[PDB]
Order: structure tokens, then C-alpha cells, then sequence
RNA sequence: GUGAACAGCCUCUAGUUGAUAGAAUAAUGUAGAUAAGGGAAGUCGGCAAAAUAGAUCCGUAACUUCGGGAUAAGGAUUGGC
RNA sequence: UAUCUGGUUGAUCCUGCCAGUAGUCAUAUGCUUGUCUCAAAGAUUAAGCCAUGCAUGUCUAAGUAUAAGCAAUACAGUGAAACUGCGAAUGGCUCAUUAAAUCAGUUAUCGUUUAUUUGAUAGUUCCCUACAUGGUAUAACUGUGGUAAUUCUAGAGCUAAUACAUGCUUAAAAUCUCAGAUGUAUUUAUUAGAUUGAUGAUUCAUAAUAACUUUUCGAAUCGCAUGGCCUUGUGCUGGCGAUGGUUCAUUCAAAUUUCUGCCCUAUCAACUUUCGAUGGUAGGAUAGUGGCCUACCAUGGUUUCAACGGGUAACGGGGAAUAAGGGUUCGAUUCCGGAGAGGGAGCCUGAGAAACGGCUACCA
RNA sequence: UUUUACUUUGAAAAAAUUAGAGUGUUCAAAGCAGGCGUAUUGCUCGAAUAUAUUAGCAUGGAAUAAUAGAAUAGGACG
RNA sequence: GCCCGUCGCUAGUACCGAUUGAAUGGCUUAGUGAGGCCUCAGGAUCUGCUAGCGGA
């Protein structure tokens, strides 16, 4: 990711050792994981060389919660983007509907590329930020 | 004291957030240790649910492991040469996770002869058996000439008072070192 | 708020128990134990409300003094003890044993059974773990843990407790056509067979349940209790066998006696 | 009526927050700690009772000092104890001469013997053989469940 | 040189060392200063004096002709290495 | 029980409000008041101030008994005081604060602590006691006191533990190092954990190697019966329990947490970000996640789909009144959740308190 | 096996309260009681059901309303 | 017939208003800052081991 070892500590999986005496074929050891749910873990995430601790496939967090779509308004931050999920609230009295929304602050990994728009697909994690809860697993930049 | 709590901390929209539910003791915090070099004083700090925590300040032995052959001697910490997140912890010589200290060398010296005896630094056929695949590397050997080692501290000895870690190789010992002559 | 709760203000308490509303202001606690708070039965309910054996807590406390209750084989001299789902109650005076099971009205009905089948009882296997030095056990649905389990016993299956040696005797396990109990939800107390089980990966798992009488309800997975195959139960079943006729029909059978 | 303090240093008074294991106060609740004012260490004018403890008696007797003497209220209570008190040995057997005491109430005195703990009984004997006994039974019966579920997998591993 | 500076202070080149002197150290003066506690009670009147002051950062009201007021007011820091 | 009527005019038909009408676990208040059942009740103004008294203590067979306390060859029964353990963090009260806060429904802990209950679980301990160690320990008790006064306590003499601190016995078998070690607890590193267990998913459970600990755990405890074998001895074995204990699970819980939903107000349109605001890296702290805090870096985050600000005589909800339907109004208050104990703040003990019939300081 | 809204059914929405079943508190408000033959060494029915449709969850449907496919083919099946 | 406004009296309500008005409460710059907690120290006197050396 744009010379990855930009950061004054040294970026590396954790508990993820690479043998400079074993003679393998690789030499940069890189772990993975299935995030579940059917969700495929992408080719750039199994190929890269970004860390990303908080990353569903790469990092230490775990999709566990409520699996959200919306739509991406702002990716102006470092690996976190803002979701915007449009929906319609009813009012019981006029029988009728009014639009709200209500902005998700969501953790992108290098992994996915995301614009403004690009419906993406958004699973709960632990707590990675005062208020990030989620963490992009599905991008469909459509 | 220290509140962990977000109940300050405005909130995401910037709005301040009126008090209720005064501090409470289950989101507590409390003060660094500032774990120093030398004269080993570990102060017990009892924590939720009559747990245990151990405060360790002026740590002088650390356990520290080489991860090329599984060693993990113990050894004396020299000093601190390095920190991602303050260099002021540098100057005052503060022990804490991720720290880049110098370590002794001599027991890993030692152990080294005594498995391979092939003069790092300067029972008869387990040493050949311990073959010619015996070189460690050109810059984990070149400090031993010197009796350093780069170390990164691996434990949280404000947390569980050790002050363990291991020995940098590779791409680690080529950033820090690259990181080290950037700033000295 | 600073600390557990010890008190159980009525109207708070199960409505399974079936408390006078004005008898109190304050229900029988289930203290800590096997089952639940809610999903248990204190052996002070059980004395009291549903054999009438004993009339305050102040007798309940008495009858329980003496040794003379006992729970799966203990005597269980707790006041508040949480007796639950397939526990055992024997009385050596009065000597029959009860197997606290539920009702088609969801309550535990009073069920008395024979001592030749009192010392055994079932258990949901509610996790499959590797124990401290690589020793597999079960966690059942009475909190009971297991050492040594059968490797094909999975989660969801139901394990013969010999409640005796606390050993497993047989295992059932959770497939399509063994005969379950409903101990939880709408259809509490209900008894059927799987006809199918929806997965909903990271939601809760679904089963339909069809009865001898044709209905087909489903429900969630957490509160679905195998207790045998179908016409061959491990248990003696509840006077009603978990039916939920409907309240026509109730009528209707309750007419029947003139 | 202020207590003098150990190690105050002071000629007056002052107010500290005092702990349970310390003079001048008693706790009337686990972790209680109370801020009490107490006198300092050095004597001066202002106290009105000192407490003296005498080290060495050089001269002529006083008159309540030592003709007027009182016995120690109780016996050693535990085996060692009394031991120590008397000088035996180990292997001495001591529950013969325990200092013993008579309570005239109905002419009839009977004495009212101290309990001695740390008793060597048989009674505690059979315990501690119970507990290794209990030690030694369920390391066997763990030993044996292990090799009789190793014997089950190996059995259901030969179906392959 | 210091310093924003042709400010003030010290110095280099150059120039001068020219003002009637000597001895004492009273009052009252002229000029320069300090002062406990109070703080304009003095006085026509704060006359006189004192207080403030440079620079950096923060912050700055009424009113206004919108340009100002403004250095408003009110605060913090300053050396050496 | 889907209802209207009187009042503008000389008269009419309208608009339109005033008035009437009925209900109110909706508050007073007036008059009146015979009987039975049922029973709200200092919420509104003052979460204003409080005299006095009570509201949290507790002992079994089974922690400690020499009360000089009672009773007819160690006490063996009862039992004051005290030590020890547990509880006192429940309950009860009130609604002051609080407007995305609480709360409700619904999620997660693969992000944590958990006294107690229940179940399971520890043959590995030692570099001259285990037929059982110390006072380095003392209370009550005895005696001498001080203070006007408090649940103030001082000096002196004992005395015990399931209090405090040490400290062995368990062979047998077993794999590595070059005779020793390998249990478990802590920390770090590494490895296996497949397609040899599990999950939708993990660096999970678990196991292994190398080491590390101001060093854990591995009953020096108690009651009732005493049985059996034998060299009948201070012999050797063996019951039922109680208590304590490491770890896991369970239960009671706790703490954060997903999504959606709060009254009026623009005579609040920009707000947040110097003093953390949004995110990243690393560390510290926490029981644990997390700008919770710190250092560096980036300039982000919210908003007319009403942010932010202001008001509430606003605790939220289950619910209450009235209601053809739709709605309107209320909910301090018998249940659930929250908060507080005059206002703040800090903290000890404890599993659990930022406790107040616990402490400390400031303010009144 | 684009993305939704919508709608059916099911789990869910504590209890109390509400509607409501049964039941001679003497009736009733209420309560969850109780009922039936005797000189017992006792038999037995019950404490149902519906309601919350905001939001989430599971599920059938594909009208209605929106959304995107292949146009410089960078298109679909071997 | 109905009718409008100034002016005058009585009563009530609200408004502007010099007073750099007053009081109460919230927030806050700056300054001081109790108290407990962590921490750098400190050593009454307390007791063990051979003038020393550990522990509280
Ligand atoms: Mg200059
Ligand atoms: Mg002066
Ligand atoms: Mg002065
Ligand atoms: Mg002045
Ligand atoms: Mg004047
Ligand atoms: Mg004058
Ligand atoms: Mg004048
Ligand atoms: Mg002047
Ligand atoms: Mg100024
Ligand atoms: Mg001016
Ligand atoms: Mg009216
Ligand atoms: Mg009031
Ligand atoms: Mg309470
Ligand atoms: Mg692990
Ligand atoms: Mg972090
Ligand atoms: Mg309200
Ligand atoms: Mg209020
Ligand atoms: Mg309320
Ligand atoms: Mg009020
Ligand atoms: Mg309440
Ligand atoms: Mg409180
Ligand atoms: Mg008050
Ligand atoms: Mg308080
Ligand atoms: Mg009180
Ligand atoms: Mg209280």
C-alpha cells in the first residue's frame, strides 16, 4: 500500500514469524483468514502487503453483529469511509412515510477500493474507534 | 479519577454531552507506570474482581527470546535506543511494549557456543549434527562483536510486570536499524 | 446497580409458577444453580404450590431440613434451589419421584414416575469442549459437564445422564424424524418431530417440529429438546404428550365429563 | 484525653488518617479509615498522664511494685506452647500436667481444663491418610478413564 | 556591539579633558531617590509622582460613517545551556 | 356509547367563538355522611430543613471457648464478650439531574470481570518437624488510666485459629538435556491445530518446545461414627460429611455494545476541531473494546431527511383517562430500567460501591 | 439466483393492566379459585386465549413504486 | 338611528428607561488550590539473623 512500512513502528501480522533460516519459497509469510458469512476473502487481501490489524481477513477482528448495506458519501478518511443508509420511517398518525438517514463511519481494508457511491456491504465488529463499529467485508463498486 | 468512560468526550456530531451517572468505579483508569532500568520494584495493584496487576518500574532482567532457534534467555537490558510513540521515552530510559532496547547478549553468546561452537562473537558429534546450517545472520552476529543485541519489548510491564521480548531479525532488524541511523 | 439483586418482587417472578398475585409483595428467588432464574422451578414453588405438601416457606424450610427432598440424587437442602427441566425430585417419605417436565400449557406439571427409571435422566448438550489436558467433555443443558463423550456426539444431540455415576449411558442425536421437546417460547411444552432444520448462518437456527396430530409449528433451535424417536420416547411423557389441542377442542374434552 | 502518637515528633496535637493495623483507632468497618487528632511523640507540659515502663528496678522496693504481683491470667493453650513453657521434648505427650483451674461455686470445684490445638490425634491422622488416599484414588480412576477413551478412539480410528 | 532602529548604553578612528579652586558636610534650597500600614482621606483640581510599558501567544465590549474603536479591556510566557 | 343545545337579528341562513353537556385511580374544596368489601395517601410549592426512636446484623454437629457465666481427670452441654468468615453493593425511598442521554424492543462479547450456586478438575511441591512448624500476635480477658463530652481509646500481662507466615510425605509409569527437568498459576517467543475437535468466521479450544516470575495453587482445617486386617503397637488400612481451594464450565450478575424509535423551539443555521473534534500508527490505562488517555500524523466528523443551540412546571417504558374509526391528553407514583442520597469531588474494603443508616476534603 | 419498498405467515414484543374462557367471593368490584361421593387414611379439572406490527429476525408472493443490465460492446454461452 | 377620535378622572395590564442598576443560576479564560490515589523519598520503633544485614 504505497510503501506499507510508512509508520514509526515496524507494521507486521502479529505472532506471524518469518524464518530467516528455513530457505522457503514466498520469504514474505502472509496470514489469512475466511471471514465467514459467505463472504469471499479477495485476491488483494490474500496478495498484499498491507497489515491493516483492523482488516476482516488480515487483521484481529471478527464479523459477529448486524450485516448493513449502504451507501458510501465520504472516504476522506485513513481506511475508514462514511455510509449513508437511506430508509423510511413511518408515521403512524398520516399513515404515510418521511426519508431519514442516518451516517455509519465504517473501516475500509486496502483490500477493497471505494468512491462516492459504491454500495457496499457493511458487518459489525468489536469496537475499532470512538465510533466505528463496522467494517466493510462485500465492496460491489456499482 | 481517570474515567475511561464516554460520557465526556463529545459526541461525533461535536454536541456536548450533559453529565449523568457520576464516575463511575468500573470505568476507572489509573497512572502509567513508567517502568525505569534497574533495581527491580514490582508493586502489586489489586484490579476487578480481586484480580491481580503487577507495576513493574525500574526493570533491570527481562526474558527475551531469539525466535531463530527458540532460546529465550534470560537477560539485563541495557537501555532504550528506540520508541515509535515518544522519543522522550528514549531519553528517560522507559521500558513498555514495543520499546527497542539493547539487551546483553552474553547468555545468547553463550548458548550459541554451547549448541554450534562456532565462534559468534568470540557431546562431540551433536554439534555436527547441528550442521553447517549454523549462520544466524550478518547483522544478528555483527552485534555480538559488540555484546548488544536489538531487542523488542514484547510484554506490557506496567500490565503484568515483565519486561520480556525478542531479538529483531530480518526485515524488523532492517527497519529499526534503517530507523536508528535516520536519527542518529 | 452496585451488585447482583437477591430479591424477586411478585409479578416479576415466572408466570410458569403460577403465584398468587396478593399473597405478597415478593416471589421465591431462584437462587444460583443448574438451570436458569427463569427457565427453573424453586423447590419451595414445587412444595408448596404444587403437591400442597407443605403450607409456608417456614414447612418447606422444615420438609427440606430433614433430608427428605432430593434433587438427582442430592438432597439439596436449599430453600430457593432451582430445580428445572428433567430434574428428578424424590421424597423418601412419600416415596415417588417426579421428573419436573412442561406441561402443554408451558407450566411443570407435576409428574410422578417410577424409582426403576427415576435414577436417569436426559440432557441437551449445550457445547462439545476440549478440557484442561486434552480431555473432551460436554456441557449439558443442566450445566452439567462430561468427560470423555463419545466423538460423535455433537451439539444439539441429547445425552442419557445416569444421574448416579453422572456418566453417559446413550446418546440421541439432532436429525430429521426423533422426537423433541419444546422447552422454550410459544409452543413451551410442546412434544413433535424435526421435519427440517434451517441453518441461518450467524442468526439462530429454525427446526420445524410436526406433532402426532399433523400440526407443524417452528421454532428456534436454542429451545428444542430431543427426548427419543418417534413412538419410542426416553422419558415418560406428560399426560397430554404436548398435543396443544385448540381451545375449542379444550372445551370440548372438558365437556365430556357429565 | 488525646493519645500520645509512636513517632509524631511533635509537641501538640495533630489530625491523621489512621489505618486499621495502627494505635488510637479501631476500625468499625473493613477499610474504615478516619482522620482523628492524636498527640505527638515528644513529652512537654500539656499531657496530663505519661505511661512509663520500668526496665530495671535498682533500689528499695515499691510499694506496689513488686510485693503486690499478679499472675498471668492463662496458660499456654497450644501443645508446642506448652512445651516451650515446660521445656519438654517432642515425643512428651503433653495433656497430663495442662495448667488447670478450680471454680468454687457449689462446693463441688471442678476444674475447667484448657482445649490444646494442634493436637497430633488420630483423628487428624485419619484425615490426612483420607485426603491422600482420596488424591491417590481419582489419579487412578482419571488414568484409567483416559486409557479406556484412548481404547475408543483407537477402536472408532479403525473404521476407515 | 546590544538592540526593530540614525533610540538609549559601551567601544574603535579623530578630538577634548575646556568650564575659578581647596577644606568641611549645618539649616533652607536646586536636582535625583526610597519609604512600614492606609491609599487621594491632600488639593480648586490626582498638581507632582507612581503604576503600565518591548516582543510572542490567547482574548477583546458598547458603539460605528462598517473604514474603526483596538495595543480596547483582560491574561500567560520571556534567561542560560 | 358514530346525538348535540342556548347566545349576534325586527325576522332569516351562515361563519364563528363563548356558554351549556358527560367522563376523569384528577387534584383541591364546601355541604352531608347509616351499613359491607376494597385501600390511594407530603408527588406537584421546598431533591427545602430536621428534634427523637427504630430501620443490618449474623453460629451450625461441623473455624477459634479456661467468662474467675451458667447449670447434675481436657473442655466435649448451653452460652456473654471477642477474634474469624459472611452480609452490610440486597431492600426501601425519591424523581433533582438527564432530550440520542435514560428507556423500549432487538443484537454482540471471536471485546471482558464475575463473590455465590451447581458440575467437573490437581500422585510431579522438597536442598534434618509431618505422630504436624513459628509468634515474628493478638483480640476478648486482667489491671492501671486520660478526656466535660463520641460506637475516643494508651501504656502493661497472657492466650488460640479455616486469622497471619512458613512448611513435607503421593511410589509406580513416563519424554528430552548433558545425574536433572518436564504438574499447575504468570509472561514472552515459536510450532501443530489439516482435509488431528469446534464455529458462519479466528492468532479458537487444546497440545508441544524454549525459557521467565517483588512469585501463585497444589487443605499443617472441623464434626459425627468408628469399622476392618494384623507383626495387638503412638501398628496399617478404610465411612459419611463440613469448610477451604487452582482452573474450566454453569448460574446469579455486571460492563460495554448493533439497529430503530423521544415533547416544544429557527426571535437557535451553521456546529465540533488551540484545551480530542473525526480517523490512522504505537504505547499507556482498563476486567476488557474504544481518543478512554498520551506521542506523532492526516483533516477530518455532524447538518434544512433540522445538526448545533435554547426550553421542559421532562426520569423512560409497561401503562392511565377519554375515546365509531382515526386520534388527544397524562404517566412523580404498587412492575422493569436509570439516577441520587444537601451540592460537588476523591477514595478504602470488598466479587460487586466512586456506597453515603462507609470514609476524606471543600462549599452551604 | 442486481438492490429495495410493500405485503402473508412464524418466533418475538416480561409480568401486572386491557379484552376474554371457566369458576355462586351470598351478588358485585374482585380473586384464581375450586369441584365430587364420605366418617375416606382420596380422586380430579384449572390458573386458557387474543392484543401490540415501530424497528430487528425467519418466510411466501412479485401486482404496485423505485433501482441496474449489452451502444466507441471492454456484452452473453464453448 | 347608529356612530369616531383627542382631551380629563378612576382602575388594571404590559412596554421604553439614566442607574457602566440589583439578585440568582449555568458555562468559562486566567490565578490560587483542599483532599484522597499513584509515585520519588524518609526512617519513629518493632522484631528476627550473625559491630554489621535483612524484613515490617
Ligand atoms: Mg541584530
Ligand atoms: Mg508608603
Ligand atoms: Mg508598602
Ligand atoms: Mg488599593
Ligand atoms: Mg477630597
Ligand atoms: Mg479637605
Ligand atoms: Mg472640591
Ligand atoms: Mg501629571
Ligand atoms: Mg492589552
Ligand atoms: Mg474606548
Ligand atoms: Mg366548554
Ligand atoms: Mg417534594
Ligand atoms: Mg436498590
Ligand atoms: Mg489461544
Ligand atoms: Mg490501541
Ligand atoms: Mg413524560
Ligand atoms: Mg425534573
Ligand atoms: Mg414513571
Ligand atoms: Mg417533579
Ligand atoms: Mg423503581
Ligand atoms: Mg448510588
Ligand atoms: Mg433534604
Ligand atoms: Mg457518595
Ligand atoms: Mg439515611
Ligand atoms: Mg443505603
Amino acid at each position: 500500500e504505497l510503501t506499507v512500512q510508512s509508520e514509526r513502528a515496524f507494521q507486521k501480522q502479529p505472532h506471524i514469524f518469518n524464518n530467516p533460516k528455513v530457505k522457503t519459497s514466498k520469504r514474505t509469510k502472509r496470514w489469512y483468514k475466511n471471514a465467514g458469512l459467505g463472504f469471499k476473502t479477495p485476491k488483494t487481501a490474500i496478495e498484499g502487503s498491507y497489515i491493516d490489524k483492523k482488516c476482516p481477513f488480515t487483521g484481529l477482528v471478527s464479523i459477529r453483529g448486524k450485516i448493513l448495506t449502504g451507501t458510501v458519501v465520504s472516504t476522506k478518511m485513513h481506511r475508514t469511509i462514511v455510509i449513508r443508509r437511506a430508509y423510511l420511517h413511518y408515521i403512524p398518525k398520516y399513515n404515510r412515510y418521511e426519508k431519514r438517514h442516518k451516517n455509519v463511519p465504517v473501516h475500509v481494508s486496502p483490500a477493497f477500493r471505494v468512491q462516492v457511491g459504491d454500495i457496499v456491504t457493511v458487518g459489525q465488529c468489536r469496537p475499532i474507534s470512538k465510533t466505528v463499529r463496522f467494517n466493510v467485508v462485500k465492496v460491489s463498486a456499482a | 479519577g481517570i474515567s475511561r468512560d464516554s460520557r465526556h468526550k463529545r459526541s461525533a456530531t461535536g454536541a456536548k454531552r450533559a453529565q449523568f451517572r457520576k464516575k463511575r468505579k468500573f470505568e476507572l483508569g489509573r497512572q502509567p507506570a513508567n517502568t525505569k532500568i534497574g533495581a527491580k520494584r514490582i508493586h502489586s495493584v489489586r484490579t476487578r474482581g480481586g484480580n491481580k496487576k503487577y507495576r513493574a518500574l525500574r526493570i533491570e532482567t527481562g526474558n527475551f527470546s531469539w525466535a531463530s532457534e527458540g532460546i529465550s534467555k534470560k537477560t539485563r537490558i541495557a537501555g532504550v535506543v528506540y520508541h515509535p510513540s515518544n522519543n522522550e521515552l528514549v531519553r528517560t530510559n522507559t521500558l513498555t511494549k514495543a520499546a527497542i532496547v539493547q539487551i546483553d547478549a552474553t547468555p545468547f553468546r553463550q548458548w550459541f557456543e554451547a549448541h554450534y561452537g562456532q565462534t559468534l562473537g568470540k557431546a562431540e558429534r551433536k554439534w555436527a549434527a547441528r550442521a553447517a546450517s549454523a549462520k544466524i545472520e550478518s547483522s544478528v552476529e555483527s552485534q555480538f562483536s559488540a555484546g548488544r543485541l536489538y531487542a523488542c519489548i514484547s510484554s506490557r510491564p506496567g500490565q503484568s510486570g515483565r519486561c520480556d521480548g525478542y531479538i529483531l531479525e530480518g526485515e524488523e532488524l532492517a527497519f529499526y536499524l534503517r530507523r536508528l541511523t535516520a536519527k542518529k | 446497580a452496585r451488585g447482583p439483586k437477591k430479591h424477586l418482587k411478585r409479578l416479576a417472578a415466572p408466570h410458569h409458577w403460577l403465584l398468587d398475585k396478593l399473597s405478597g409483595c415478593y416471589a421465591p428467588r431462584p437462587s444460583a444453580g443448574p438451570h436458569k432464574l427463569r427457565e427453573s422451578l424453586p423447590l419451595i414453588v414445587f412444595l408448596r404450590n404444587r403437591l400442597k405438601y407443605a403450607l409456608n416457606g417456614r414447612e418447606v424450610k422444615a420438609i427440606l431440613m430433614q433430608r427428605h427432598v432430593k434433587v438427582d440424587g442430592k438432597v439439596r437442602t436449599d430453600t430457593t434451589y432451582p430445580a428445572g427441566f428433567m430434574d428428578v425430585i424424590t421424597l423418601d417419605a412419600t416415596n415417588e419421584n417426579f421428573r419436573l417436565v412442561y406441561d402443554v400449557k408451558g407450566r411443570f406439571a407435576v409428574h410422578r414416575i417410577t424409582d426403576e427409571e427415576a435414577s436417569y435422566k436426559l440432557g441437551k448438550v449445550k457445547k462439545v469442549q476440549l478440557g484442561k489436558k486434552g480431555v473432551p467433555y460436554v456441557v449439558t443443558h443442566d450445566g452439567r459437564t462430561i468427560r470423555y463423550p463419545d466423538p460423535n456426539i455433537k451439539v444439539n444431540d441429547t445425552v442419557k445422564i445416569d444421574l448416579a455415576s453422572g456418566k453417559i449411558t446413550d446418546f440421541i442425536k439432532f436429525d430429521a424424524g426423533k422426537l423433541v421437546y419444546v422447552t422454550g417460547g410459544r409452543n413451551l411444552g410442546r412434544i413433535g418431530t424435526i421435519v427440517h432444520k434451517e441453518r441461518h448462518d450467524g442468526g439462530f437456527d429454525l427446526v420445524h417440529i410436526k406433532d402426532s396430530l399433523d400440526n407443524t409449528f417452528v421454532t428456534r433451535l436454542n429451545n428444542v429438546f430431543v427426548i427419543g424417536e418417534q413412538g419410542k420416547p426416553y422419558i415418560s411423557l406428560p399426560k397430554g404428550k404436548g398435543i396443544k389441542l385448540s381451545i375449542a377442542e379444550e372445551r370440548d374434552r372438558r365437556r365430556a365429563q357429565q | 484525653g488525646f493519645p500520645m502518637k509512636q513517632g509524631v515528633l511533635l509537641p501538640t496535637r495533630i489530625k491523621l488518617l489512621l489505618t486499621k493495623n495502627v494505635s488510637c483507632y479501631r476500625p468499625r468497618r473493613d477499610g474504615e479509615r478516619k482522620r482523628k487528632s492524636v498527640r505527638g511523640a515528644i513529652v512537654g507540659p500539656d499531657l496530663a498522664v505519661l505511661a512509663l515502663v520500668i526496665v530495671k528496678k535498682g533500689e528499695q522496693e515499691l510499694e506496689g511494685l513488686t510485693d503486690t504481683t499478679v499472675p498471668k491470667r492463662l496458660g499456654p493453650k497450644r501443645a508446642n506452647n506448652i512445651r516451650k513453657f515446660f521445656g519438654l521434648s517432642k515425643e512428651d505427650d503433653v495433656r497430663d500436667f495442662v495448667i488447670r483451674r478450680e471454680v468454687t461455686k457449689g462446693e463441688k470445684t471442678y476444674t475447667k481444663a484448657p482445649k490444646i490445638q494442634r493436637l497430633v490425634t488420630p483423628q487428624r491422622l485419619q484425615r490426612k491418610r483420607h485426603q491422600r488416599a482420596l488424591k491417590v484414588r481419582n489419579a487412578q480412576a482419571q488414568r484409567e478413564a483416559a486409557a479406556e477413551y484412548a481404547q475408543l478412539l483407537a477402536k472408532r480410528l479403525s473404521e476407515r
